[PDB]
RNA sequence: UUGAGAGAUACAAUUUGGGAAGAAAUUCCCAGAGUGUGUUUCUUUUGCGUUUAACCUGAACAGUCUCAUCGUGGGCAUCUUGCGAUUC
């Protein structure tokens, strides 16, 4: 009963103060009885729903980052119809750097919403992206699978592109939500927009990510938290702690 | 039916069952061993025939 | 710190220490033959090799009426280097006896050897098919075991059994499908060879095959019954 | 009569530890027929962390 | 040429040292065992436990069969854990040695290619189809 | 998508026996076996169209001189990052 309480407490207050209704997501911070013992590096690691989706490409414009030729993956792209209308712009690394800085750059920053890049590519973007990206986790660059194709020792590798699975990459994407680790114990992840969705998908989302969280399985990516997990606090962006399973 | 039937005549007719890793089978019957050579190959007799009967020679 | 252990027949002992093993009691100790390893605990031991001796493999294959016992005399057809002779003539004990016969030379010498070493081994150094030049110093062998490639194995074994295997005496045969046949499968050949023996007096009671040990080979195990 | 029954499946225990094994018992097999005879990158450890879910109804459907 | 020494003395080594620890290792045995009979009626009624005047266990074992009669393991340091472990160990030791033997002979094959390549004549380089080098010498009798 | 065979199974039900518990009814343990269904293995057959087919070789890599092997210098980390191997 304490959570849909606090979570209707949180809305009003929301709609009452003028910067509680300005900022428009809702973010949930666990604190575990344990730290985490893997250090933040800017790879987003993402968690899955099974029940509710939350976004949809449809209504999100979002940025692609190639590799550096981008010629046939962008025509590819476009021409496939499959993602002509999905990928709102698309850009290589190095006509990136040549065409923003500054000024642009949060420009753009403003502009995109979602944006993701070749996995070949993921750790070279900070530098021609900025810190000023690299904060929170909104506008996060996430990291997307380009071929379904793989590398092995002292064997070159070839290139492709298929719009089935980077839609699919996309879509799941969309439909799920993600997180970060960090070296204590307090980590934050966005759950839910604050119309799109009710109460009840609220705990849904909620109940769902922490069995993914708490679960043995999957330790590689869901069985992560160490230790007996202390409690959830919810907030918006500028809002106050409000507290959910205390122990 | 006829065909069921004609299975268990085979399996009332062998002499060959399997006992999990051991494997059980008869000794045959002294008489007949004595009043008739073994029985033919049928791989070999096969493969004779049917190479008089080849078709190369028009044999049809 | 080893165990010993008894097997289902006489003489044969598995060592579990930290391994286990197969092993026979020397009568002439610490004194290996052909450099293979061996074991005290006091009393000495010798083990065997399956892989270097085809009734060993038998053994561990698990037979039942397997007719070599301590207190028996033993007729051993390819009796060569000496290794299994050494063996079941260890096993018999002193009380026991290996009627051992070889046709090769250079093995010759080194059975030569081994009978120079132990009692209880008798060499002879002729004709595996032409029985009479030993006919005249064997007499009333009791069991029987053959490892030999010629082809003939019913023959060799017919013949000496009935001028030696007293009655329902024991035999015991090595047959190697690609000796024989090397084109059709060695069951075919083993049936074969089973009514072969059954029609030259052998009871077939069982024959194992030595799968995991070596390649295409059978031991058939039979007795001899109101036969000569 | 029944004490020989108990005294045999005593000593039937005894060899049996000398002899047991449970899993061991497949894992030796395959060691011995040896003897006697996903996706993951190279070069980027952070993929394993940074793949999606790939799901059979998110490609199928056509929303 | 020294190094090819090099190379087949450390591969004679594992090869040999190998054939010992297999000698003094054991095996299982699984081989067929078809029994005789003379009737009909005995092979069904047959059962191999009272062929044998054993038990269940017994009969299924095969190294090691022991009659009821023949009947009529702490000492061994918590076989249930150890024992096992160590006999398994030993098997792997074996397999690290056969597997490092392969990967030597094949270094030594490879590397005496490579001599061979270097001795005298009149050599041939080929691709063969599957994208693989190789060399043939034209027909040519040294003198 | 001719028959037939052999075999592997998997599933389901059916039962063979030894031990134990049980007054017994029953239960347990253990090795089983067959039936059917699903799966696949493999063989031969049956019929059909069809005379070649693969490998080897003889004076057969080398004037845009090929090939080998030590060394030097540079490209590809937005990765063929290079094994007593042959990256270019």
């Amino acid at each position: 009963g304490l959570a849909e309480k606090a979570l209707k407490a949180l809305i009003l207050q929301c709609e009452e103060n003028p910067s509680l209704k300005n900022d428009k997501d809702i973010h949930i911070i666990i604190n575990t009885g344990k730290k985490m013992g893997i250090n933040r590096d800017n790879i987003p690691r993402i968690i899955p729903l099974t029940k509710y989706k939350l976004f949809k490409p449809r209504d999100l414009n979002i940025l692609l980052i190639t590799k550096d030729p981008s010629a046939l993956y962008r025509e590819t792209l476009t021409k496939d119809e499959h993602t002509s209308e999905l990928f709102k712009e698309i850009i290589s690394v190095k006509n990136l750097r040549r065409r923003f800085k500054g000024s642009k750059l949060t420009q753009l920053y403003k502009d995109f919403d979602l944006v993701v890049a070749d996995y070949r590519v993921h750790h070279l973007l900070p530098e021609v992206l900025g810190s000023r990206f690299y904060h929170g986790s909104k506008k996060l660059p996430y990291m997307i699978r380009m071929s379904k194709e793989v590398k092995l020792k002292r064997q070159q590798m070839v290139e492709k592109c298929d719009p089935i699975y980077v839609r699919a990459q996309l879509r799941s994407i969309c439909k799920n939500t993600s997180y970060i680790p960090n070296n204590d114990n307090c980590l934050s992840v966005r759950v839910g927009y604050i119309q799109k969705h009710s109460i009840p998908e609220i705990l849904q989302n909620i109940q769902d990510t922490i069995n993914f969280l708490t679960d043995k399985s999957k330790r590689p990516q869901g069985g992560v938290i160490k230790g007996g997990i202390i409690s959830i606090f919810v907030k918006t962006s500028n809002s106050t702690s409000l507290p959910i399973y205390q122990f | 039916i006829k065909t069921k039937k004609r299975k268990t005549l085979k399996n009332l007719r062998k002499d060959s069952v399997k006992r999990g890793k051991f494997r059980v089978q008869l000794l045959s019957t002294t008489q007949d061993s004595k009043t008739l050579p073994p029985k033919k190959e049928s791989s070999i007799i096969r493969s004779k025939d049917r190479w008089l009967n080849r078709k190369a020679l028009n044999k049809g | 710190k080893v165990v010993i252990e008894p097997h289902r027949h006489a003489g044969v002992y598995i060592a579990r220490g930290k391994e286990d093993l197969l092993v026979t009691k020397n009568m002439a100790p610490g004194e290996s033959v052909y450099g293979e390893k061996r074991i005290s605990v006091k009393v000495e031991y010798r083990v065997w090799n399956p892989f270097r001796s085809k009734l060993a493999a038998g053994i561990m294959g698990g037979l039942d009426e397997l007719f070599i016992a301590p207190g028996k005399k033993v007729l051993y057809l390819g009796a060569a280097s000496g290794t299994s002779v050494s063996h079941v003539s260890d096993v018999v004990g002193p009380e026991g006896v290996v009627y051992a016969v070889e046709f090769s030379h250079r093995p010759g010498r080194e059975l030569i050897s081994m009978a120079k070493k132990r009692p209880n081994i008798i060499p002879i150094i002729e004709d595996a098919r032409h029985p009479q030049k030993y006919r005249m110093l064997i007499g009333m062998v009791d069991c029987v075991f053959a490892d030999v490639a010629q082809p003939d194995q019913a023959r060799i074994i017919a013949l000496n059994s009935h001028m030696f295997l007293k009655d329902q005496g024991g035999v015991v045969i090595s047959i190697k499908a690609n000796c024989i046949d090397s084109t059709v499968d060695a069951e075919t050949v083993f049936a074969r060879e089973v009514q072969k023996l059954r029609e030259e007096r052998i009871k077939p009671l069982e024959q194992l095959t030595l799968e995991p040990y070596e390649r295409d080979h059978c031991i058939v195990v039979g007795r001899y019954m109101r036969s000569g | 009569r029944k004490y020989l029954n108990k005294l045999i499946k005593r000593n039937s225990q005894n060899l049996r530890s000398w002899d047991l094994e449970e899993e061991v018992r497949d894992e030796l097999e395959d060691i011995q027929q040896s003897i006697l005879k996903f996706v993951k990158d190279h070069r980027y450890p952070g993929l394993t962390p940074g793949l999606a879910p790939v799901g059979l109804s998110d490609e199928e459907d056509s929303s | 040429t020294q190094d090819s020494n090099y190379v087949r003395t450390l591969r004679q080594i594992e090869l040999k040292k190998l054939e010992k620890g297999a000698k003094q290792l054991m095996f299982k045995s699984s081989g067929n065992h078809t029994i005789f009979v003379d009737s009909r009626e005995k092979m069904n009624e047959f059962t191999p436990e009272k062929f044998f005047n054993t038990t269940s266990e017994m009969v299924n074992r095969s190294e090691n069969r022991l009659t009821k009669d023949q009947l009529a393991n702490a000492s061994s340091i918590m076989p249930k854990e150890s024992l096992d472990k160590k006999k398994l160990k030993k098997f792997k030791q074996v397999k690290q040695h056969l597997q490092r033997e392969t990967q030597l002979k094949q270094v030594q094959q490879r590397m005496d290619a490579q001599r061979e390549l270097l001795k005298k004549g009149s050599k041939k380089k080929i691709v063969d189809s599957s994208g693989k080098i190789s060399f043939k010498w034209k027909k040519q009798r040294k003198r």
